DNA sequence: ATCTTCCCTATTTAAATTGCT
DNA sequence: AGCAATTTAAATAGGGAAGAT
């Protein structure tokens, strides 16, 4: 008994998804793809900072960017490759005196929901979050081992029945629950309209800086890998008053929120796997929980 | 359990306390009720019948004891239930009564004679510096010293004269110097600088001729001109009239002042001041809304020009004069007959049937129980004072967690909280987790109680939650610094809640020998001022030396000599009740006690040495004590061990000298498998609680259920390194100690952390004492003064312990208890006794005990501080994030059995150490490094 | 109410006769005809039996319920002799302590479990015997009654059934019931019927003991509706089955004595306030029927 | 007036105001605001709220909003038409910053630039702290913050649920 | 007044208030207030029931309980009983508790009919939504509360332990309490220590559910001590398992209509007790209780 | 009906004073 | 000093009416 966590103890990432490249289409003229550019205006505008009141005179000629589509097209197009990856019980930085007691506690996981959960959330479109608000419509295509799934009307909040999605989750849970890999090549279309303005990531800027950068692969709009991460891992609806689906964090925190759900109340990630390496018996949904940690990875050691 | 209640009530208070009381009991008619209930029943009763308004008239009677009495109720002196009581029962010649009421009423209409000045007034209006230049009591006292001076200050009319600025009002009249010290000091005491007066100065005039403006009062002085020009509108009809009859009061009275003593005339002026403050803040907390104008003296919450100073001057007249009758005719609310206290003891509690040789007529009595630790003193204090009839008491103890332990203790056996009321002032964050349902424990802050009548003469009707815990309890459970602010104080109105508090009730004083030696000082000095007043002391300490024993019979002899001829009665001694585990001896003893203690004490140890030997300690010859400490803990593991899992206590001194010990343990190469505990103070709120509740657990060994709580399975050495917070008030129980020599007390306390629980005797050693403290490495000249009572003043010539200490012992409470003076340069425990009784000694000095003539002055409360530490300021953990300069470090991670985080809390740091990182660590708290 | 008396630490308990229960200010009392109003503890109640010609309103049940007092009728089915159904009103408004109810139901469906459990209530009588003496009447340490005793442990411990066990019931209450009325001088019929001393004091103590088996089960959650006796004159439940732990040791000495020492109906009914408070029997029921459940 | 309500439901993953302006634009695009229906915002504390209040004076209905707001459907909850006497009515209030006026200046009193900048240098530059939301404008192809306050109310309202005069 | 109460399908929980019940003329009758006397048909009512204002006597009470009519002791409104006995198969013939009881303590023993049973009394929950349909509440079939009811039909269903149906139960009803809220254009959190009028009128509400659910579970002869969803240790957690039922479907939006337009605690109760008259909702508990325990 | 609150209602206790022995 | 007569007054008990559940 009483079997310490390792202090190095660590993850790998499980869900790796490329940067998720912007394009600018129509609903009917679906392959004549031209890169959604990140235009950058200038604003003249003196600056105004707390710890230099002498140089708020002159300067700060800044140059914010922005993306629009293109006023000929009225479809936004998301391209971006989803990778799952199996064995997500392997520690990379780990061991095996705990984490081979994970393997053994959590082989019971049931996988095809976690794999639902995932691919609903690439399909319904968490992956797209500013820009799929007031699309009138929403189209995703996946594509996985040569197999093309098409989804219209998936409501992204609640995980409903749809054959399509658990086509792909079988292939996505016998790929987690034992050993390989398996890429989703995933295309969101949305139809916005004739010049909408489109929402790419965002990369941090300092209190100054510029007012905001929109995230560029080669000058093309584009959204980051980790986003999509945070958008495909949120199927966290287990924890104590969930209401709504989290990104499956150790803690069940959420930044923008300023509350963490699974901090401070028994169910956090640590509190679980030390209940799992000491053996008590853990319902399906926290381990399920625990096993989607352990898929997103991370180190987890003190 | 069967009772009988009757209701002496008018009103419909005789009618809704009688649904209450008839939902509990059974109606025998005519407005009484009898029947069988439980304990909890009758704290049920207790709390709705209390509760329920103000009138409540309830007597109760278990058997033909009572119960409780709700209210004043007389009841029964010796019949019960009486006829009509009228008026008009004694008459006598009070004399010493109308005397405070001549002095607290002359003084109280000239207490604020000084906001007549147009420096009060501009700063009540509010065009210059609040501060003034002089206190208004001391221009106040200006006037009444220059009218005195002019005109005949006991039978004339008074008129306010012309007044300059004097730098001492005191002159020999005796009486007129009472008025002008109640008149100075109905704010502040004022304060002697001065060392040849300071070494002098003892009598009550004499003394307070020495008490100038420069002590406090005069505190800038540019514009005292000012300060000087009165006005004199205070000549009306009622002030007038209120000050005549009240001057010839005491004209009529102080020729029995002349006839008075020193302790009398200090002690009466005491109650005169604290009566005085009672009805200034009675008067000044209240707003009373009208006024006359063109003069004023207090300011309301929104600055506005509010009770005038004639009608001022007069309320703070009645409400102390006022205040005065009711602690001075008081029968004062006492706790219940508790019924699990008046049977016999069986087996180690039997000696508690010695109450049944004291007289339970006694007015006085002063108790020293020197019975040792485990046989239940507590218990056995409350058994006294019960003896005596109902219970009033203070019970003041040292630490937050020994009051709760001594009122969990008084929780199970028999005492409710409509009796009992624990005070820690501090609002501590110590939760109980686990299962709040399931706690049986964590004795709490509710105190559902009785108000006393004593409410309506504070300020304010008293206070909230704390001042009504303080002041209505019967038995108070509280932190001692609750209770010695009652001597008195710099600043402020904080005595007269400790003063009326002690005033009525006895004072319970558990191991007087834990505190320090200022400390000591300031409790004999709230000793004498609890027996000022006929209550009882009762001093609970088995280790204690003649000096203090002593030292505290003469604070309650001189107490009782006040409360004697206070009441005009014959001084027949005092009535010592002498009390261990095996007897009891109550003599009154009004001279040699000095005799009669030490026989006792000699019968003391001669019932304590024909018992087999529990302690046997050796004082190691190894020079360096690091290696010393490596060496005791293998000698002490390999022969005192149970079945291989030893625990050990490495009693060190300070802090760094623990971290040291710890840290050289931990990286000691051996084929021992030591885990190793650090325990010292300086620690964050939940660490510091944790390591509490693991020890209180883990080193209980009346039981095997310890085993559960350790591995004792793999041979293992249990090894705590902690600092004297381990030898004051932890009821813990090891294999063997490594002391680290720092004085007597402290042997013979971790001689007790030994074995406490067990019976089985040691074969060859069971403590190692180390040849040297470790501060002999740092300052050879001194080295025992940190937790020791060396110092600059007793230096040991050698600091060897084969020389100042035996070299195989024995340790007992015998060295402490025999007192040696002779050879105090070259041994540890007459170094100790030397200590005690020259500094409470039986002088007056400044910072003494019989204190006589500086209690008018503030003296005995600036060089004479309670719990005198350094500075400390304290750094605080707030979520993880510490706030000063802390720097989180990491500890050495060698042996650490048990570890406890900590995110909120605070530690307390000297100033001195605040220069450097105290760099806390989850293991170790504050070190230097 | 604050913590409220537990109910094994409640002591008054009340049978009353002819009057009008009601709340005055407050007040649970019984009103008779001539006018005097008599208050109840109604914060330590144990129960409130009602006889004939008595009545109650409602807020006297509302603040009786509250404060824990079991509430029962005379009549009805309390004639005694069938035992069928005497009205027995419990607070079931507070939530009782649940796993005396589990402990108790995994050893009622279990028959055999049920069958070992009835024998421990059977050697609870025994028990009840040693336990409370009495020192006007039967020695338990004279041969007949130790006889009687060992017979009666010999019968139950080779007992099959629960109609061997009706049968050792007859064999010990009856011929207690003769051994006394031998010592107290008196031919003796046991007859709820009948108009002598002998049994108006016997069924007045067998609704005390009722009243007391009654308010240990519901203190513990146990209803009544699961029995450990089953027989064809058993009838009544299991709040006969504790109250007949203590016929023979308590309520059978205290009417016996009574009849014989010329007690009236009230001192009798005091008498036994007395004995069950003084030994604390509520108590020792509540902690017996938690030794009886248990796992 | 009888009303209607509009809040924004599960807008974690995108901010609540971004939804709530969001519901704005295209309550505006769809027609809905053509003269005489206004909204109004329950919380204005320090944000705009995340309830949108529609108060025409003819009535709203649910299934031609519902219909409007098909868009937001995954997010929006749509409460059923209830009736206020007196609803708090807010208006547009606009701020301006140097070169605007400074064109104006050009196209008004026809002077030069530097003149232009001359009379305006040391004045303007107010700071509207008022809450706000966040405007796609289509007709003007540039996106902009507008502010809201509290104001009387008016009889006649815009294209955008706020009051006019 | 006289109130009738449909529990089964043919015997009536009779209501008495502000009356006083005894025996006229040889059988069982009550003055009233206004001075009428109205006499009870012993064949058509099992349970009499007596609120505020009411007192019944000894032959009264002795009478009803040979005619198989079983009182019980309410506070006035008729759900909020505080004193009854347990239902037995017969009051006079025999003592064995209920078919219903038994039934459930089975199904509650064995591990799969428990679960089984707890998956179906949320089943019956979601039926109970749709089935009471209010007028002032949100519409069952709009489309997210429809939702809502489909996420937990999908989460019960596929649930095979009990803390998950824990989880998936409070976030249903804390579902539906958001989406209360978004009806009522407030931040509502589910706390019983708040002090507006959302919170404490939802806490006096489910009081009165708590209530209603006791009086079903008593008239069949349910105990209090065998919880489907809550614990063992849950003192009463049937009575919380069952008036989950109607807790989120009738006193959740009675609960929001009454804060919403404000007004008092006595009217939110006769809304209540209208609410549970009108619909029959204790013959709903009752039902649901039998296809529950008969399975 | 039951019970509570309050207003009569005067009936009912306790104190107060004071010659008288 | 105890008491008695005798006033004076504060309070206790009860009944009726009205308002709650
Ligand atoms: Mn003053
Ligand atoms: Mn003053």
């Amino acid at each position: 008994t009483k079997l310490k966590a390792p202090a190095v103890l660590a993850y790998s990432r499980k869900i790796n998804p490329t940067n998720a490249l912007m394009f600018a289409v129509n609903w009917s003229d679906r392959d004549n793809t031209t890169a959604v550019m990140v235009g950058t205006k200038t604003v003249a505008g003196t600056q105004s900072v707390r710890g230099n009141p002498n140089d708020a005179d002159k300067g700060n000629i800044q140059t914010v960017n922005f993306a629009n589509l293109p006023h000929n097209k009225n479809t936004l197009l998301v391209k971006y490759n989803v990778k799952f990856v199996g064995d997500v019980f392997k520690a990379e930085l780990g061991g095996g005196e705990y984490s081979n007691t994970l393997q053994t506690a959590l082989e019971n996981t049931d996988f095809g929901t976690l794999a639902y959960r995932y691919v609903y959330n690439i399909a319904a479109g968490r992956t797209l979050w500013r820009n799929r608000v007031g699309a009138e419509s929403i189209e995703t295509v996946i594509t996985v081992n040569d197999q093309t799934f098409t989804f219209s009307d998936l409501l992204v909040n609640e995980f409903d029945e749809d054959v399509d999605v658990a086509e792909i989750a079988d292939m996505v849970a016998g790929v987690l629950s034992g050993e390989g890999f398996v890429t989703l090549k995933v295309e969101h279309y949305m139809l916005l309209g004739e010049g909408s303005e489109v929402f790419p990531s965002q990369e941090f800027v300092e209190n100054s800086k510029l007012s905001k950068q929109l995230f560029d692969l080669n000058g093309q709009a584009a959204m980051h890998d980790q986003k999509i991460g945070n958008a495909i891992r949120t199927i966290d609806t287990w924890y104590e008053d969930a209401t709504t689906p989290i990104a499956v964090e150790p803690y069940g925190s959420v930044v923008r929120n300023g509350v963490a759900y699974r901090a401070g109340n028994k169910t956090d990630l640590f509190t679980l796997m030390d209940g799992a390496v000491n053996g008590k018996s853990l319902t399906e949904e926290d381990q399920m929980f625990v096993t989607a940690n352990l898929i997103r990875g991370g180190v987890f050691g003190g | 359990m069967f009772i009988r209640i009757k209701c002496f009530s008018k009103q419909p208070i005789a009618k809704k306390v009688s649904r209450e009381v008839s939902a509990y009991l059974e109606y025998t008619g005519n407005n009484t009720w009898e029947g069988h209930i439980s304990g909890q029943g009758v704290s049920n009763l207790q709390t709705k019948l209390i509760n329920v308004g103000k009138g409540v008239k309830v007597v109760c009677n278990y058997q033909d004891k009572v119960l409780f009495a709700i209210g004043n109720v007389a009841m029964s002196d010796t019949g019960s239930v009486p006829k009509y009581t009228t008026k008009k029962v004694y008459k006598p010649d009070d004399s010493i009564f109308t005397l405070k009421q001549g002095l607290v009423g002359v003084a109280a209409l000239w207490h604020d004679l000084g906001k007549a000045n147009s420096y009060f007034q501009r700063k009540l209006r509010g065009e210059c510096n609040p501060s003034d230049p002089v206190r208004h009591e001391w221009v106040s006292g200006v006037i009444v010293s220059t009218f005195a001076k002019g005109n005949d200050w006991l039978s004339d009319d008074f008129i306010i004269p012309e007044v300059k600025h004097s730098d001492n009002v005191f002159g020999d009249d005796q009486v007129l110097n009472a008025v002008l010290w109640l008149i100075n000091t109905h704010h502040k005491k004022g304060l002697v600088e001065d060392p040849i007066y300071r070494a002098t100065k003892t009598m009550f005039t004499e003394t307070l001729q020495c008490v100038n403006v420069n002590g406090g009062w005069f505190n800038y002085g540019d514009n005292i001109d000012e300060c000087y020009k009165i006005d004199t509108s205070f000549i009306t009809d009622t002030y007038v009239k209120q000050l005549n009859r009240y001057r010839k009061k005491l004209l009529a009275t102080k020729h029995i002042w002349f006839t008075l003593g020193e302790d009398q005339k200090i002690a009466i002026l005491q109650e005169c001041r604290v009566a005085l403050m009672l009805g200034d803040s009675n008067f000044s907390s209240d707003l009373i809304g009208g006024d006359g104008s063109h003069l004023y003296a207090n300011l309301d919450e929104c600055g506005n020009l509010k009770q005038t100073l004639t009608q001022h001057l007069l309320g703070v007249t009645d409400c102390a004069l006022k205040a005065l009758f009711t602690i001075n005719h008081h029968k004062p609310v006492k706790a219940n007959f508790i019924p699990t206290i008046a049977e016999k003891g069986e087996g180690k509690f039997a000696w508690q049937n010695g109450v049944n040789m004291v007289d339970s007529s006694i007015d006085n009595m002063f108790c020293i129980n020197m019975a040792s630790t485990g046989k239940g003193k507590t218990l056995a204090n409350l058994k006294l004072l019960q003896h005596f009839g109902n219970v009033r008491c203070s019970f003041g103890l040292g630490m937050v967690s020994l009051t709760k332990q001594t009122a969990k203790q008084f929780l199970d056996m028999g005492v409710d909280y409509n009796s009992a009321a624990m005070v820690t002032g501090f609002s501590k964050s110590r939760f109980n987790l686990g299962s709040e349902s399931l706690d049986q424990d964590e004795v709490s802050v509710e105190y559902w109680g009785q108000t006393s009548s004593l409410s309506k003469v504070f300020p304010n009707n008293n206070a909230g939650f704390k001042n009504k815990k303080l002041l209505s309890a019967p038995i108070l459970v509280t932190t001692t610094d609750h209770l010695v602010k009652a001597s008195g104080v710099k600043k402020g109105n904080k005595q007269m809640l400790p003063y009326v508090r002690c005033m009525h009730s006895d004072l319970v004083l558990d191991e007087i020998d834990d505190y320090g030696i200022e400390d000591m000082v300031v409790l004999a000095r709230l000793v004498y001022l609890t027996a000022c007043y006929g209550n009882k002391v009762i001093i609970s300490s088995a280790t204690i030396t003649p000096a203090i024993s002593n030292i505290f019979y003469e604070a309650y002899s001189s107490g009782y000599k006040v409360f004697c001829a206070n009441k005009q009665t014959t001084y027949k001694g005092v009535n010592v009740v002498w009390w261990d585990e095996f007897g009891i001896k109550v003599e009154k003893v009004t001279d040699q006690f000095s005799n009669l203690n030490t026989r006792f004490v000699n019968k003391r140890i001669t019932n304590l040495l024909e018992s087999t030997p529990k302690h046997k300690a050796l004082v190691v010859d190894q020079d360096d004590n690091m290696e010393a400490v490596k060496q005791s803990i293998t000698t002490l593991h390999n022969a005192h061990n149970s079945g291989g899992v030893s625990f050990g206590l490495i009693r060190t001194t300070t802090i760094k000298d623990c971290v040291a010990v710890t840290q050289e343990l931990q990286n000691w190469e051996t084929d021992l498998s030591i885990k190793i505990l650090c325990y010292h103070s300086r620690f964050v709120g939940d660490t510091k609680a944790q390591m509490e509740e693991y020890l209180s657990k883990v080193l209980n060994r009346k039981g095997d259920e310890y085993k559960k709580f350790v591995d004792t399975t793999t041979p293992t050495a249990y090894i705590v390194v902690a600092t004297p917070v381990v030898e004051v008030g932890r009821d813990f129980d090891f294999d063997w100690a490594i002391i680290e020599p720092s004085s007597e007390r402290s042997i013979v306390q971790c001689a007790g952390r030994v074995l406490r629980h067990r019976s089985s005797t040691p074969t060859t050693h069971n403590i190692h004492i180390l040849k040297y403290p470790f501060k002999f490495y740092r300052n050879s000249n001194i080295c025992y003064d940190v937790a020791g009572y060396e110092s600059k003043g007793y230096k040991l010539k050698s600091k060897n312990m084969l020389d100042i200490y035996k070299k195989e012992s024995i340790v007992n409470s015998v060295n402490r208890l025999q007192g040696d003076a002779a050879f105090y340069t070259k041994s540890l425990t007459a170094l100790e006794h030397k200590v005690l009784l020259d500094k409470l000694t039986t002088d007056i000095a400044d910072t003494n005990v019989f204190v006589g003539g500086w209690q008018l002055t503030a003296n005995p409360h600036e060089y004479c501080k309670w719990r005198r530490g350094t500075k400390n300021e304290d750094l605080v953990l707030t979520d993880g994030k510490w706030s000063g300069n802390v720097t989180t470090t990491k500890p050495i991670q060698s042996k650490i059995w048990r570890k406890w985080q900590g995110e909120n809390g605070s530690i307390t740091v000297p100033e001195y150490l605040l220069d450097k990182t105290i760099c806390y660590n989850d293991f170790y708290g504050g070190y230097e490094n | 109410m604050q913590k409220q008396i537990l109910t094994s630490q409640k002591r008054n308990m009340y049978i009353l006769s002819r009057c009008k229960v009601l709340v005055k200010n407050g007040q649970v009392c019984h009103l008779h005809e001539d006018g005097n109003v008599y208050t109840v503890p109604y914060a330590n109640t144990v129960f409130i039996g009602l006889a004939e010609g008595t009545s109650i309103t409602n807020e006297a049940m509302s603040m009786l319920a509250a404060n824990g007092v079991i509430v029962f009728w005379t009549k009805g089915g309390g004639y005694d002799m069938f035992a069928a159904d005497i009205i027995c009103h419990l607070p079931q408004a507070d939530y009782r302590p649940t796993k005396y109810m589990q402990n108790w139901v995994r050893l009622w469906l279990d028959e055999e479990k049920k069958l070992s459990a009835a024998k421990e209530i059977l050697k609870m009588r025994v028990d009840s015997l040693s336990t409370h003496v009495h020192d006007f009447g039967v020695d338990v340490e004279n041969k007949r009654v130790s006889s009687i005793v060992n017979k009666f442990d010999k019968g139950v411990t080779q007992a099959t059934s629960f109609e061997s066990l009706l049968g050792h019931e007859g064999t010990f209450v009856k011929s207690l019931y003769k051994e006394y009325a031998l010592e107290y001088e008196i031919e003796f019929k046991r007859d709820h019927k009948s108009a002598d001393n002998y049994n108006k004091f016997l069924t007045l103590g067998n609704y005390y003991a009722y009243g007391i088996a009654r308010s240990s089960l519901w203190a513990l959650g146990i209803d009544n509706s699961f029995p450990l006796l089953h027989g064809s004159t058993r009838r009544g439940g299991l709040v006969f089955d504790v109250a007949d732990i203590i016929k023979t040791s308590i309520i059978l000495p205290l009417a016996f004595h009574a009849a014989d020492q010329g007690m009236s109906n009230t001192e009798f009914k005091r008498s036994c306030v007395a004995y069950f408070d003084k030994n604390d029997i509520l108590a020792y029921l509540i902690n017996n029927i938690k030794r009886l459940c248990m796992e | 007036y009888n009303t209607i309500s509009i809040t924004v439901v599960d807008a974690d993953d995108v901010g609540v105001n971004f939804v709530v302006s969001k519901v704005l634009s295209t309550l505006h695009n769809k027609g809905i605001f053509n003269g005489e229906v206004g909204v109004t915002f329950p919380r204005m504390d320090k944000n705009v709220g995340d309830i949108i209040t529609l108060f025409s004076k003819t009535g709203v209905d649910r299934k031609v909003l519902t219909s409007t707001l098909n868009t937001l459907t995954d997010f929006i909850h749509i409460g059923k038409p209830k009736e206020a006497d007196k609803v708090k009515t807010y208006r547009k209030v606009d701020t301006k910053s140097k070169g605007k006026l400074i064109r104006r200046c050009i196209k008004r009193k026809g002077v030069s630039a530097e003149t232009a900048e001359s009379l305006y240098g040391n004045y303007k530059g107010e700071k509207c702290k008022l809450p706000y939301i966040v405007v796609n404008s289509k007709s003007t192809g540039q996106r902009f913050s507008m502010f809201l306050e509290e104001c009387e109310n008016s009889e006649k309202f815009n294209s955008y649920g706020l009051c006019i005069v």
